[PDB]
């Protein structure tokens, strides 16, 4: 029939133009040597506690800050309340409040959290590094792309970032070294 | 009445074999014997600006391709051998550099003029939308030519301006992902975007084409809020040679100014932050995108919950309109109501010549484009924060109420007739 | 006052005994530390700047570091053709090439290598390790000369660099007393020739290009005035 | 008569608001509906196979780009980049490389067709110009691509088709060194062919408005040498939908076939030799450059004073005018005699399907440029020396003298009339 | 016969035991003078050919020689995100990643390293340093064996490459006669897969296409002969 | 005047137009980064005579040795029979006869030849470095990749090679230096 006939046709015709477009789109996406997306073993090695470590990875920094007593104390004297972001985003433990004693690491493989800190050192606005060393309006980073305060643990405090600064995955390796991955 | 006078193909054998191909028809008919209106000011010239600039960006840039190599560890060095060996180096990538800035410096005028002029006004809806469509290509290519020195702004500017599609949720990731070839930026963003960069130019070129063909179908504006009166028009001279050699005149001075700045002043448009290598692990202060964003940029930067006047507070009703959203939203905005105004203001009349009120607020609007120019490059910090939202909201409002009332009770004024304005 | 260069308007192609002696400089002091890899060797007998004699190039070239190959690994001679050598860590600093854009440029560096006066009288102490200068203004403070809001009261910052010359360093072949401001005012004149060689072509041109199409302007304003007589002559 | 139809823009509101932008009228009345006869053989649809297959290697080169890199040490990693870790990969390159073969296999048939139905002839020249000036371009275009790779073919491919230009005295090697970028073949050469291999299509695809515009104004040929009768023409239907259909469904025909090759014979048509990084100190054996260029690499070198029919010999009366210089003007001429065709052929008749001895003439010239295409791969020894010189001379002969002769005494057949052969 | 392999034709997606046999005489045998740059480790994780266990790959990765680095200069593990080793020169041959494609290819390979005999009655003594090849030609051929004008009347020329197999050189983990032919077989396969990885998803594409587009140009000619049915019915 | 001023205004037009046209022909000559290469030089001094001097160039190396007398009168006594390569490859000259006097090289501004010889160290067959150093079967090079035996002057003998080391163009800079280019 005409109708059925010509309408068919054209669907076949769409069809394969679909499919025939489609991996135009598919290339751009991400390619198999980019898909490896593994883990980098990062050894303190006595960083001369209390500074900061900074080191490449996934294309982004990763912070690696020992603590300083008086910026511990800021941190654990920060209720809840009055905080941004209290979803302690660190992806290696679930949803639980950002607090400081989840938020800091884990601990050495002994028990320990207020002594070391290692956060993804990149702002959650739109991906800038903040300044680290002591900076900002609450003694911890500054983002100087839009100007977004951090905190000492990282939460995020005056400014647009909506959230904190994020915590990988990683573990200890037993008292000198960090896994990233 | 529109007179085309095609000529008739009688000049002799050359001009009637000639009917294969009519293009000496097209041109002569119609290209150059365009009548136009005696009563055009010095703003009806830009648009050979822009077609000659959009010419040498583009000749510079094939030239300057014929040295850049595309890749992390090779952009910088091959912007050097550009500026240091090869025969014209500098002078290229200062025209090209340069150039984008006289570029849309040009657009902005043109533009500007068009807002006052009544050139938006039906019937000229098209060349409108045209317009709006070229903006948003031109802008998106200088965003992926600033980027191929592999400089430090240029690492950082990409970064937000990347982030920016990441901030919408559910599908933000996704597509900030599939734009920069990988999570983060590195040399596929650079691939893509000098492809792209060196492909969009053409697109705008074909755009002109249909930007060019629009106003001659339909009439160039005219200082006054009256046309051709076709029913013979002693009125509307020609284009050439009077029109021609006017526009001539003005692109030869602005060349000139043009060539003194790229003499005696060419890094001073620029950033110096991108005469340093990249370091992904480093950010500078003032990152400061360029002169041309500044104020999307700021109407972005503005909306984050730090006023009394702040909208972001009530739009958190629905969880999912954060302020990042909001911010992109507004941007977006900033520019889709610019392209919607021949549809919002209700006037039956024209150029602002005649109407007091549309004066003052144009020349208001035109102090919020410099404001918010000169606000994006100042932090976040009282008051320059109570500044920007003051000057967003007064383009939304201008733009979305200002021009209904005034097409209500906006005709104060004698019109003028008689295209053939002999005074 | 401001000591303005040779280069500084509309004039001024790059006084070439300054840089000389700038050359002088750089490969006895600065170089310890930094490097030009963006800045062949071969440029220093190209004209517009030091026309140093060829032979001497090739010569101060076998005389530097080993630039190994690219083709078959292998220590070389270091051929002119080859670019300035690069220090890069472990006490070094940035390369050189471009830092006279990268910041109104050469005064920042007369102004900069000018001044590391000893420590304020607000932490005389000082640090160990950083030493103190007048204008950088990307180091890191002592929270004793911080104000209230994290700004320094200082005029400048602390500096990982240390005081670069004395009061006599060096000599200078030519006959001049080569005190630390000339030197510094030298240096800069070379660092800026390493940044941009082709300065002198860049007036020359504007000058050629300016007179050129003030001339067709003026012609083409005569042919309007002419075009448009018959129509502007009984207002 | 030649009826446009311009639809009278009467269908609606949304019809009649266009005439601000007429491109709907454009489209209709002239590119859909262009009156066609209805003697079409299946030799017209190889126009739109080339239109599709340009629009292919357009857009399947500007994927590539965003993972070639231009440079001697990162372009072979990058095209194994491409065969490996991208997603389609394989398929762009293979259908990037082969489509060229295709495409220039369309234009042959495309270019036989019109010697045959003299589309050459009368009033039909500007397509035949245009055409030829295309030809150059896209021959220019995939040499400029086959060096890419930085292979071992394209290294030497590149090298003697340079040193032709080199060959001419006075003004060769400067033409050289401008050309390669220096003495010989490096990195700069490589950034020129990519820029310029980057850019010539667009030209190509303006040239192909111009080829559209034309044979739009001056009527397709149709089989016979009558015209569709303007004074109301029953024959001559419309090309929309019957024509597009059927060039569509050969084209879907062509592209089958094609992707079977891709799929199954992709390594085919290519030389192994240019899977091998390059060496400018070793140089394979039988370099043999491709095959859409053998015809005319054989013309230039079967010419070097080794036969009786020798007339190097008696050029050499010039002490300019050497060996190698006479086979690149024999070249350059075996091109521009077919330029000029149109104006040799004196003939007031049209296709030699009513001109016998034409038709003879015409098969023995395509089986010439058969043979030419297999004896440039076959060393110049004994005896394909003489047959290469036996095809040279006879295209000439053809192209300079056949047509003249048959033109005075070559109508030895019935015209017909009525291109309405309803047989 | 011939000796087919199980990819020659229109199926045959690289039977994977065949590759992980040419696996285990690769990295034991051709490795010790050949590399593959051009492959990259991960790949033995990757559908299509070895599936093996990707914790055996950054094993027999970091088993492996040393690739410095790219950033910082220093002897790393070698992460199997990098390539296989380059052996270069000294002794060395080329790189295997494309070999396959660079000559039917993979039967090349075959009876290449098949067939290494004796030196023929010809020129028995040979030559001091090279081996003898009945299928390699582009290699040398002594005096004794050409003809009058040049050409050798040897199938095959002398290879710089020895004799890589004997009877029994490696064992098969999965049981099989482990003789020469099964070894070329098998290591001809795993070359012809780190050339062309993606040969079935090739095939799968080829017979899809091909399904829909004779599909499309039926329902075309049925199309065609119905709009073209009122002129082709009288006659 | 009406043709003065109009054909004046042309031409002003067009030399603008011609002086910013030419350097777009100009780019695309020699960059600086390339011109550094044509003309290469390689002091000799003193590389104590007799036994080698290597040098990078093009890509490829460059031998200049110096002569040993048994080095000498063995490449004197070859006579034009039984070579294979009888063209003298130098391109410093014309075609040739492949003999010693025309082969070894120009006199150092002076006169006398039997004393250096600086040809092209790329084996003829397909690329390779011939070890030198008095080796194979001639007193000469010998090329490991196929087994070529050249002799003292640098002719091809026993083997595929077909033709002899060629000679690019060279002259002296007064008896301490040599130009290559
Ligand atoms: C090591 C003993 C040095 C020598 C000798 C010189 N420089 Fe240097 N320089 C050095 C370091 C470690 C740094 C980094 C300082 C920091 O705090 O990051 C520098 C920096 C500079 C700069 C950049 C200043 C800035 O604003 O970033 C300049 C312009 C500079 N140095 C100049 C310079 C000159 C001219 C020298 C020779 C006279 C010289 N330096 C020597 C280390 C060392
Ligand atoms: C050194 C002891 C080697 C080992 C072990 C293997 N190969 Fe090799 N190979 C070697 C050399 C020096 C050469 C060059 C030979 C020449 O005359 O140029 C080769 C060459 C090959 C080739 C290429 C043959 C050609 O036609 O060019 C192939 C396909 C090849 N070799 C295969 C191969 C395989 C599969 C091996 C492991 C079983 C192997 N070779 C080991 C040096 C050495
Ligand atoms: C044929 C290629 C090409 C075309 C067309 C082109 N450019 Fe570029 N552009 C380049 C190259 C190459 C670079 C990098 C070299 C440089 O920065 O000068 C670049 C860089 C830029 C830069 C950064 C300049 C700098 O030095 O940082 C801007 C801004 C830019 N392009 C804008 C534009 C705009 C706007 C257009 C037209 C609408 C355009 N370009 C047309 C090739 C081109
Ligand atoms: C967003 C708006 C906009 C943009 C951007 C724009 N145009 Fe226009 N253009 C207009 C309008 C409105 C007119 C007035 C048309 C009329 O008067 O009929 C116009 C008119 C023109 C004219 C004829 C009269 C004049 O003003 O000179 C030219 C030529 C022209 N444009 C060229 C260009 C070129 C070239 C570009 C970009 C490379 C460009 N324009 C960009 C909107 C735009
Ligand atoms: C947008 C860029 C682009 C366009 C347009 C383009 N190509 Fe290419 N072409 C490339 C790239 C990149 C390569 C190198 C990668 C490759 O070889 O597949 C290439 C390589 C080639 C090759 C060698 C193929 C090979 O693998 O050795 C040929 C032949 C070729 N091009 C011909 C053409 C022709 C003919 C046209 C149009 C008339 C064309 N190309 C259009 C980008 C393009
Ligand atoms: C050197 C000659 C030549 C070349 C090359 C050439 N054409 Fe043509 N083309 C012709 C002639 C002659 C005709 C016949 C015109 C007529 O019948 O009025 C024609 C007709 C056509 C037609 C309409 C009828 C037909 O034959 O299909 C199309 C469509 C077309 N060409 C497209 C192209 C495209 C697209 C290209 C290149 C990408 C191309 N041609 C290359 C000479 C050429
Ligand atoms: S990007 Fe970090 S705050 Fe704007
Ligand atoms: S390469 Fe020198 S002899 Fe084979």
């Amino acid at each position: 029939r005409r109708d059925f006939l010509y309408h068919a046709t054209a669907a076949t015709g769409v069809v394969v133009t679909g499919a025939a477009v489609w991996p135009l789109i598919n290339q751009m996406n991400a390619s198999a040597d980019v898909k490896a997306m593994a883990s980098i073993f990062v050894d303190v090695s006595a960083v001369e506690v209390g500074t900061q470590l900074t080191v490449k990875w996934r294309g982004k920094p990763v912070f690696i800050r020992r603590r300083d007593e008086k910026d511990i104390e800021l941190a654990r004297s920060v209720p809840l309340g009055a905080l941004r972001d209290t979803s302690a985003e660190n992806a290696n433990k679930p949803g639980a409040e950002a607090t400081d004693e989840n938020r800091t690491l884990p601990a050495f493989d002994g028990t320990n959290t207020g002594e070391w800190l290692v956060m993804l050192g990149v702002c959650t606005h739109l991906g800038c590094v903040p300044m680290g060393d002591k900076s900002g309006d609450f003694g911890g980073w500054f983002c100087p792309c839009h100007g977004s305060h951090y905190d000492s643990a990282g939460r995020i405090r005056k400014g647009p970032a909506p959230r904190n600064l994020d915590i990988p995955v990683a573990a200890f390796v037993d008292e000198t070294t960090i896994k990233l991955g | 009445s529109g007179i085309p006078h095609d000529h008739y193909e009688p000049k002799t054998g050359i001009e009637k074999w000639l009917h294969d191909r009519l293009p000496i028809v097209g041109l002569v008919y119609d290209t150059i014997m365009i009548p136009t209106p005696k009563n055009l000011n010095w703003w009806w010239i830009w648009g050979i600006v822009l077609a000659f600039t959009l010419v040498l960006q583009i000749v510079t840039g094939i030239v300057l391709a014929m040295h850049y190599t595309p890749h992390v560890d090779l952009a910088f060095a091959s912007v050097e051998h550009i500026m240091r060996d090869v025969n014209g180096g500098w002078a290229m990538r200062y025209i090209h550099a340069n150039g984008a800035s006289l570029f849309f410096l040009a657009v902005y005028i043109h533009i500007f003029r068009g807002l006052y002029y009544g050139s938006y006004k039906a019937p000229r809806e098209i060349t409108w939308i045209v317009g709006m469509v070229i903006y948003l290509l031109m802008m998106g290519t200088a965003f992926m030519g600033y980027v191929l020195p592999w400089g430090q702004m240029s690492f950082w500017g990409a970064t937000v301006i990347t982030g920016l599609f990441g901030a919408i949720p559910g599908i933000g990731p996704s597509i900030q992902a599939w734009l920069l070839g990988g999570p983060a930026v590195d040399n596929a963003t650079l691939n893509r975007f000098f492809s792209l960069h060196y492909l969009l130019p053409f697109v705008i070129a074909a755009l002109v084409a249909i930007h060019i063909w629009a106003f001659h179908t339909t009439g160039n504006n005219n200082p006054t809020g009256v046309e051709v009166r076709r029913t013979a028009e002693k009125d509307t001279l020609p284009f050439w040679p009077y029109f021609v050699i006017k526009d001539l005149f003005a692109l030869a001075l602005v060349l000139l100014g043009f060539f003194a700045v790229v003499a005696y002043m060419p890094n001073y448009l620029g950033h110096p932050d991108n005469y340093v290598q990249a370091n992904p692990l480093s950010t500078p202060a003032h990152i400061v995108p360029e002169w041309y964003f500044l104020p999307f940029y700021a109407i972005l930067r503005a909306f984050a919950a730090d006023v009394w006047v702040v909208i972001l507070v009530d739009g958190l009703t629905f969880g999912i309109v954060d302020a990042k959203f909001f911010g992109v939203i507004a941007m977006f905005g900033a520019i889709a109501v610019m392209a919607l105004a021949p549809w919002l203001d209700t006037s039956k009349v024209r150029s602002g010549a005649y109407r007091p009120k549309f004066r003052m607020w144009f020349w208001f609007l035109v102090l919020d484009f410099v404001v918010l120019t000169w606000v994006g490059a100042m932090p976040t910090e009282y008051p320059y924060d109570w500044i920007s939202l003051i000057a967003s909201t007064y383009w939304f409002a201008y733009f979305l109420v200002i021009l209904p009332l005034l097409g209500a009770t906006e005709k104060p004024e004698p019109i003028p007739a008689s295209i053939e304005e002999d005074f | 006052p401001d000591h303005a260069f040779s280069f500084e308007g509309i004039f001024g192609k790059y006084d070439q005994a300054q840089l000389r002696r700038g050359f002088q400089v750089y490969n006895e002091v600065c170089s310890a530390c930094h490097g030009m890899k963006f800045v062949p060797i071969r440029t220093l007998a190209d004209d517009g700047g030091p026309q140093l004699d060829p032979t001497f190039v090739r010569e101060y070239a076998a005389g530097l570091d080993t630039i190994i190959d690219k083709d078959s690994g292998e220590e070389r001679d270091r051929k002119e053709t080859d670019m300035f050598p690069t220090r890069v860590g472990d006490g070094m600093g940035p390369d050189l090439s471009v830092m006279a854009k990268a910041r109104g440029g050469p005064e920042y560096i007369y102004n900069y290598v000018i001044g590391f006066e000893e420590n304020p009288e607000c932490a005389p102490e000082g640090i160990d390790g950083y030493y103190y200068n007048k204008t950088f203004q990307i180091g890191g403070v002592p929270d004793t000369c911080k104000d209230a809001a994290g700004v320094k009261i200082t005029h400048g910052s602390w500096a990982r660099m240390p005081p670069p010359l004395v009061d006599d360093q060096v000599t200078y072949e030519d006959g001049t007393p080569a005190t630390v401001d000339q030197m510094a005012q030298d240096v800069s004149a070379f660092l800026m020739w390493a940044a941009e060689p082709k300065l002198v072509a860049r007036k020359q041109m504007g000058l050629v290009a300016m007179v050129m199409l003030g001339l067709l302007s003026v012609m083409l304003y005569l042919t309007n005035k002419r075009l448009w007589a018959p129509y502007k002559g009984h207002k």
